[PDB]
RNA sequence: GGAGAGUUUGAUCCUGGCUCAGGACGAACGCUGGCGGCGUGCCUAAUACAUGCAAGUCGAGCGGACAGAUGGGAGCUUGCUCCCUGAUGUUAGCGGCGGACGGGUGAGUAACACGUGGGUAACCUGCCUGUAAGACUGGGAUAACUCCGGGAAACCGGGGCUAAUACCGGAUGGUUGUUUGAACCGCAUGGUUCAAACAUAAAAGGUGGCUUCGGCUACCACUUACAGAUGGACCCGCGGCGCAUUAGCUAGUUGGUGAGGUAACGGCUCACCAAGGCGACGAUGCGUAGCCGACCUGAGAGGGUGAUCGGCCACACUGGGACUGAGACACGGCCCAGACUCCUACGGGAGGCAGCAGUAGGGAAUCUUCCGCAAUGGACGAAAGUCUGACGGAGCAACGCCGCGUG
RNA sequence: ACCUAACCAGAAAGCCACGGCUAACUACGUGCCAGCAGCCGCGGUAAUACGUAGGUGGCAAGCGUUGUCCGGAAUUAUUGG
RNA sequence: AAGGAACUCGGCAAAAUGACCCCGUAACUUCGGGAGAAGGGGUGCUCUGUUAGGGUGCAAGCCCGAGAGAGCCGCAGUGAA
């Protein structure tokens, strides 16, 4: 439920603070992207010492939404803050740590590095 | 990686427990004789002065008192207890 | 207490103590209470003269020697004669 | 058997508005370590007027007491010279 | 105990700067390079760290536990094991002390931080002297030890059992607090000394040796009271720095009263009251910086630096916090948070080289991952001893100083 | 460590400077080119200044360059403008 | 719901902010402002408590009441306009 122009706060030590969406990547196409969905983005605000700066267009990956993650087993994951982790052209992240809890559905994507770098994968 | 006196760490835990029991018992007894000095009670004033006195010297005479602070506490408590009973 | 013991001094080839009275646990080449004595190990051999007029006040005013301080101050006639100070006990 | 010589220099009366502490600082001389010529200067001080019987502008100098307040060190001695007013 | 010379001019003198001769380093670089002795060697990034050692000790405190001379009985092998007693030796845990000294580094801080000089009728002091009293009567615990358990580990939990120099009642004790009677003297606070009532401890320890086996005694201990000594704590005078292109600052601030607090006065912290206080004699603010004995230089006044040795302060990955203790807000102790690394069974754990070396970075720039408690100082001991990267030494570098040589 | 005996002169000397300040001089090459330099300043075919060679002078298991501090600096002056 | 100006010539429109008390408030200036700048915190009830203190009254009596300490309960304390 993260369509175009949705300011997602970042969840790593890559330098960034607020990420602005541009286009969800799937297809012609779509207008929503729930959890684990790669987005083309920019960065509106940043911690001042960072390799990814303000005004730089680097892709990202959702981790958490206030929208639900719907596991196929009845239970629903839904966080209270939106998220991003920033990717450099392959699914190894540019970040170093990944803050906060993390939706476990990323592991069923190809993000097996991103799961290992993140504390509470639930 | 503590080389020696890790058992000093465990002795600081157990000694901190027993010392907290005696010292906190002294503070609670001092509030007890102070509470008995709160109201105008004669016989509880003198016997409770004996209670906070005996527990006071028994606390300051071993460990964390030590001497001058105990004389300050028993002195002011003696002033209030001597006030409420003459 | 103040353990009146030795203290190194001299070159790196030969050390010669000059055993001033010192604190309980001061540094080795550091602060001392009130220096009285000097006694090199060598030269020739072991010639050192001590105070005994204030050093009796130091050894009687609450103190003790080291090993070499006890053998030296027992050799110069100060520990025994101080014991004759305590012989009027 | 007296050994302690806690003594204070006699100075004028600067102000007594601070209640129970009428403090004023007296002036001594100094030599300038490069040039040589004499240059004096004041040195302020609070003075704990216990009776509060000081006069502002009356030269009375008192000796230095213990730490009595936040930077009030000298006790009073006597009103040595009264103020001449009117 | 002090030396000047060059350089403005077509020539001259003044005035005026600019440079050189001299010394010095914690130097580096260029060339070269025999030795010895004595000192010196991360000054830049308090940057991060692989690996080893840097604080242990007490069997003469404790209850074990194991081995075991020597002795005992069995089976066989004519030499062995099996089960007991036991000199003896060893140590995991409890407890006492020591990790607050020692070692390192200048990150901080422009004031009580340092130096100096007073003061403390405002403090405290374990260990050690010396004095003199005491060490009486009891209690219930608990780690060890096992039986189950949960954990990947780190590790926790629960049930049974024990002891001490562990802890905890009572008597006794003033001196340790509260009330009174005084006596003497001060620095406002008040201090010193005498008496009379209410409270406050003790390892009966251990070691030996002796004995009548009741007990005796010495030594090393335990407590209490005193003074001594060693240490730190506090307050204050004075001194040591660039800036006015920093003149405002301050509201727990200035002062009172009251209460609480600490070893202790104190807005130290709070309640209530008042409106104070600091400043051209430089407040505040920016900057920089550990300070001193001292070192280098100067004829001297002065100018510069705070290496190595010492004295004090500070800090211990960053930032708080408190416990144990006499004493820390603790460098190789804990709790929390942040950073960075390592482990992971993803539930959670582990770390602090500004100790000695040592590696990477930084840079022009700085070394051996060595020997030993023989000395001196420590620590623990009854001592024997153990630990001691302090120290005593060594290894490298012409890095400095001095001596000798290459005839 | 130091002592004693033997052995062999055998293995053990370089760095900077040579106009002035400042001890220390001539030749070849170069010809405002390459260069030096602390300041003064040299070098445009006779260079006591650039390199090279002999010699000299300083110093010595060391010698120069640079960094910083003091003096010279009476160029912060109280001494002393 | 989730996202918030991507709708649109244009935040049109709606949503939002708002009452007192207190803290605090910049550039700029014509020196008055700006400035309700900005940005924040408190409020409901019970008791202490015929509070402190005022107005009024001879007392009785009412009114007008800051400020605080304890405590209550709610998602919510100018609970609404």
């Amino acid at each position: 439920m993260i369509q175009q122009e949705t300011r997602l706060k970042v969840a790593d030590n890559s330098g960034a603070r607020e990420v602005l969406t541009i286009k969800v990547l799937g297809g012609s196409g779509r207008k929503t992207a729930n959890i684990g969905d790669v987005i083309v983005c920019t960065v509106k605000q940043a911690t001042p010492g960072g390799v990814v700066k303000k005004g730089e267009v680097v892709k990202a990956v959702i981790v958490r939404t206030k929208s639900g993650a719907r596991r196929s087993d009845g239970s629903y994951i839904s966080f209270d803050e939106n998220a991003c982790v920033i990717i450099r052209d392959d699914k190894s992240p540019r970040g170093t740590r990944i803050f906060g809890p993390v939706a476990r559905e990323l592991r069923e994507n190809n993000f097996m590095k991103i799961v290992s770098l993140a504390p509470e994968v639930i | 990686n503590i080389k020696s006196a890790i058992k000093r760490t465990k002795t600081n835990n157990e000694r901190r427990v027993h010392n907290a029991t005696i010292k906190s018992a002294m503070r609670t007894a001092i509030k007890q004789v102070e509470a008995s000095v709160a109201n105008n009670e004669a016989d509880k004033a003198k016997t409770a002065l004996t209670e906070a006195a005996k527990r006071i010297d028994k606390a300051v005479k071993t460990g964390l008192v030590h001497k001058n602070t105990a004389a300050r506490y028993k002195s002011r408590l003696a002033k209030k207890v001597n006030g409420l009973s003459a | 207490a103040v353990k009146i013991r030795l203290k190194r001094m001299g070159a790196k080839k030969s050390p010669f103590y000059r055993i001033v009275v010192a604190d309980s646990r001061s540094p080795r080449d550091g602060r001392f209470i009130e220096t009285v004595g000097t006694y090199n190990p060598v030269a020739k051999p072991a010639e050192v003269k001590i105070d005994e007029e204030l050093a009796l006040k130091w050894l009687q005013t609450g103190a003790k020697p080291s090993d070499t301080v006890r053998n030296l101050f027992s050799s110069q006639g100060i520990m025994e004669k101080f014991h004759n100070a305590k012989q009027g006990k | 058997s007296e050994r302690n010589q806690r003594k204070v220099y006699q100075g004028r009366v600067v102000s007594d508005k601070m209640d129970k502490t009428i403090t004023v600082v007296v002036e001594t001389y100094k030599k300038h370590t490069l040039y040589g010529k004499r240059v004096k200067y004041s040195k302020k001080f609070k003075a704990h007027d216990e009776n509060n019987q000081a006069k502002i502008g009356d030269i009375v100098k008192i000796m230095e007491t213990r730490p009595l307040s936040a930077t009030k060190r000298f006790r009073l001695v006597e009103v040595v010279e009264e103020a001449v007013i009117i």
